[PDB]
DNA sequence: ATCAATATCCACCTGCAGATACTACCAAAAGTGTATTTGGAAACTGCTCCATCAAAAGGCATGTTCAGCTGGATTCCAGCTGAACATGCCTTTTGATGGAGCAGTTTCCAAATACACTTTTGGTAGTATCTGCAGGTGGATATTGAT
DNA sequence: ATCAATATCCACCTGCAGATACTACCAAAAGTGTATTTGGAAACTGCTCCATCAAAAGGCATGTTCAGCTGGAATCCAGCTGAACATGCCTTTTGATGGAGCAGTTTCCAAATACACTTTTGGTAGTATCTGCAGGTGGATATTGAT
């Protein structure tokens, strides 16, 4: 499993929150590539920050910093 | 007792008292504090990063008030922009009357 | 006759619920289980502060969430109200990140 | 210490920090005096104008703590404050409630 | 008798002719009227060193043209040749132009 | 000696052929007749936005003239990088 | 001797130092910086002139224009993310026309 | 000499040597030699800013080629990243071990 | 239209997470006084280049006509996706215990800044001469579309 | 497939704009060489909080059935939009102009940094009490979907 750890019902959550009415059977699979990218690119960048300072914790600073620079700034976690 | 204490300033407090002052009977919790603290440190280093590019670009060594209301000029969306740059000229306007 | 609703009748029930709420939609640890995953592909013996998960939570869920808006849009453009991974697809690509 | 020149510039947001923040932010060799006055006044009008949005959100959901959701309903409602923060999450506020009208039933 | 392409050839012939070359396509004088007409309602007595012009001439047929494909790809996915309005709006908004 | 006639309308000045010309290198094949009125509009917002800040650059250097660098400063800051003009 | 050819670049080492101070990125520059960065500049000036060349050599030409190097950016998949968000003057775009497009 | 128009200096002779080494006999037009002027700017402003960040980050006051080296890996996708890391060390590896 | 089945709503209730309040304490922050320095405004003005004008001419815009073929409407149906229900398997929690390793602290040296004096260089400038290719021609071969 | 109208190809050419080559000059850049200062690596370690269990408790996912209703195929036709044509005007191009305003150079002081010194305050920590609102209940009534 794992990324089959996300799952249907999941992405039909997901889905749901954007105002989504009906899905296809494929958006399953598509969205977990897509997902699979994101994350992918985020700890790509956090454990680079984690790496500089060599530490072996990514840190939630890490990980904002690395939303900061993919253009995601995220809020509430810079503390 | 000073050790396990390296200082962690966040603007909480203050963002506290303007709280009081437009909504004195509402309180605010530690998450959405800390959404808050995180919004004023990002619009100052937008801010600041702003007006220090200003003073590049017009080979100055001095990032003085001109420079922080350009930069929100450039900034913040035409009436937000209005406001702040009345806030602003406002406070600088007191300080210097101020003994 | 046993009750039953339309289909798409609960479908905009939910929409409503998940729209109303904010409370994360992944359960936390398999989300837990593949971040470490794709981590470790990184760099070896690595361990997250447990606010380091919640951050990327809270990331990917909005991304999706806003992604799933931008899908729903191309699928209503071309006439349908289901969407399809064409959807996607189409959403990613105008956004500069397949382009 | 006689008076803050927080007090002086008449606000409660620490004009003394942001200054010395300036410096040590290697934004610019030198900083004139007004700067961090104007800056602190900035800061501290556009954190009122979010609080006393997500202070209205409170209200009308019957509530007088603010919580995230608060902030992402005053912000996502308000034009001007929905274009600045356009590129920002704002962590547990959720999503404005919104359908298509051509899902809606018959 | 007389010799005509069928609708759709010379729009082909052309695509194929403007995607080689590399000059402006909106007319220099009225291109620089028009900077003229909305730099003015914004400011009197501006005045603009030529270079500057062009700057403002390639950057929004730079703009424009990548919008057309995006504008493009939003017909096609409605299964149509033909691009309407909505299709620049809807690529609009997806970019985040919009909403 | 001294002149500046009034400028009015100058939009139209952007030619339904120019338009054309733009959807070709867009690699478009067929365009519907409203088009033209809305690429118009959509260049008005663009070069607003952008001239806005190229004056805004040259006001606070206090300066008369825009410049090709105010304008590729204008240019930088809404993520419209150009390259090709100094800087 | 300079620190260019002491370090093995055809990149001017020095005014790079001295440009990492005129900035204001930093209190202090370390004596490798500018040494590392005048190499990466180097490396990636050299990149992206080795496919420029190559595009201007399949148009008969011997003389880099800005054509050449829009083709040379926008046909190579890294370069391409590198500048995504930039416009080079006078490059034009790469001839693509979409199937549907084409007649049968 | 008209009172010393103040010097302006660009990266030209440096971008030519480059091209003669990659190919030795191909010109360079001065148009394209202004959009590599501003690539190696732009470059450079991107690296030294990241670095920069990088550097407060970890409260440090010093950029060194390990801040250089981090923001190349951050900015720089795969197989331009790993060669350009790579003729970094090499040059400040050489530079050290000399005199 | 009737009328049943479920969802959704509002009023009220109570435990407890998380907010609030007081007190003690203390580094590092901030103010303040005073000695030194310098950024960049003021004033004067040299010299680039912007606005403007003129005149000529042809590249290209405008407006029309005509009909090809596309979009938009309608109908139709097979099948995919929603709803519901029955399992049962895994996520959550919560508590409790090692121990990794982040973060505080002290020690010290390699390396950064400051500075002075000496050399080297890239940019400008002035003046003079090559050369790659745009754009023109002419004629040959390729593509399109009517039969 | 044959054939004719037209685009497209490419070899060939020639002006000239831009590229290139030389000398000459020099203000700023760069290197060198000592003196003075310190950032942050190094080692040691205390304490926060991270990984890992155990352990029910059930909420939530999975699998399957069944049919409503949506997506996609197929069919038609009205008129929108592309192609070609005629006419002529306004952009383009070339060259000259006064002069606004950018930008260089020098003088010079209001305001910055630098440093010492006293006073203040925001953050942390410990211990105690307070309360807004999630989550439960009940009963009203609204919504949905079958007749
Ligand atoms: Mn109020
Ligand atoms: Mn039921
Ligand atoms: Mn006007
Ligand atoms: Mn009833
Ligand atoms: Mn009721
Ligand atoms: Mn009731
Ligand atoms: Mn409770
Ligand atoms: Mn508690
Ligand atoms: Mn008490
Ligand atoms: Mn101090
Ligand atoms: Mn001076
Ligand atoms: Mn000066
Ligand atoms: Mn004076
Ligand atoms: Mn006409
Ligand atoms: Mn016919
Ligand atoms: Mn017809
Ligand atoms: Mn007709
Ligand atoms: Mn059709
Ligand atoms: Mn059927
Ligand atoms: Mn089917
Ligand atoms: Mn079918
Ligand atoms: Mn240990
Ligand atoms: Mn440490
Ligand atoms: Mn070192
Ligand atoms: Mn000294
Ligand atoms: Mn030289
Ligand atoms: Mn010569
Ligand atoms: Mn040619
Ligand atoms: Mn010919
Ligand atoms: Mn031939
Ligand atoms: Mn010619
Ligand atoms: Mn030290
Ligand atoms: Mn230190
Ligand atoms: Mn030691
Ligand atoms: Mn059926
Ligand atoms: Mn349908
Ligand atoms: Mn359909
Ligand atoms: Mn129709
Ligand atoms: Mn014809
Ligand atoms: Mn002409
Ligand atoms: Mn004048
Ligand atoms: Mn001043
Ligand atoms: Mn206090
Ligand atoms: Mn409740
Ligand atoms: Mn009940």
């Amino acid at each position: 499993d794992n990324i089959q750890g996300i799952t249907k019902p999941a992405i039909r959550r997901l889905a749901r929150r954007g105002g989504v009415k009906r899905i296809s059977g494929l958006i399953y699979e598509e969205t977990r590539g897509v997902l699979k990218v994101f994350l992918e690119n985020v700890i790509r960048d956090a454990v680079t920050y984690t790496e500089h300072a060599k530490r072996k914790t990514v840190t939630a600073m890490d990980v904002v910093y690395a939303l900061k620079r993919q253009g995601r700034t995220l809020y509430g976690f810079g503390g | 007792k000073k050790r396990r204490k390296t200082r962690k300033e966040s603007y909480a407090i203050y963002v506290y008292k303007v709280l009081k002052q437009v909504h004195p009977d509402t309180g605010i919790s530690s998450k959405a504090m800390s959404i808050m603290n995180s919004f004023v440190n990002d619009v100052f280093e937008r801010i600041a990063g702003e007006a220090s590019r200003l003073a590049h670009y017009n080979k100055r060594s001095t990032i003085t008030s001109r420079e922080i209301q350009t930069a929100v000029r450039l900034l913040l969306p035409g009436e937000l922009a209005k406001h702040a740059v009345s806030e602003g000229t406002k406070a600088v306007t007191k300080y210097t009357s101020a003994k | 006759k046993p009750h039953r609703y339309r289909p798409g009748t609960v479908a905009l029930r939910e929409i409503r619920r998940y729209q109303k709420s904010t409370e994360l939609l992944i359960r936390k640890l398999p989300f837990q289980r593949l971040v470490r995953e794709i981590a470790q592909d990184f760099k070896t013996d690595l361990r997250f502060q447990s606010s380091a998960v919640m951050a990327l939570q809270e990331a990917s869920e909005a991304y999706l969430v806003a992604l799933f808006e931008d899908t729903n849009l191309c699928a209503i453009h071309a006439k349908r109200v289901t969407i399809m991974p064409k959807d996607i697809q189409l959403a990613r690509r105008i956004r500069g990140e397949r382009a | 210490k006689a008076k803050t020149r927080s007090s002086r510039a008449g606000l409660q947001f620490p004009v003394g920090r942001v200054h010395r923040l300036l410096r040590k932010g290697n934004y610019a060799e030198r900083v004139g005096a007004g700067a961090p006055v104007y800056l602190a006044a900035v800061l501290e009008y556009l954190t009122a104008e979010i609080l006393e949005l997500a202070g209205n959100a409170a209200r009308d959901n019957k509530k007088t703590r603010i919580i995230p959701r608060h902030l992402q309903l005053a912000v996502r409602n308000d034009e001007e404050l929905n274009k600045l923060l356009g590129r920002v999450t704002i962590a547990q506020g959720g999503v404005l409630p919104n359908i298509q009208s051509v899902l809606l039933p018959k």
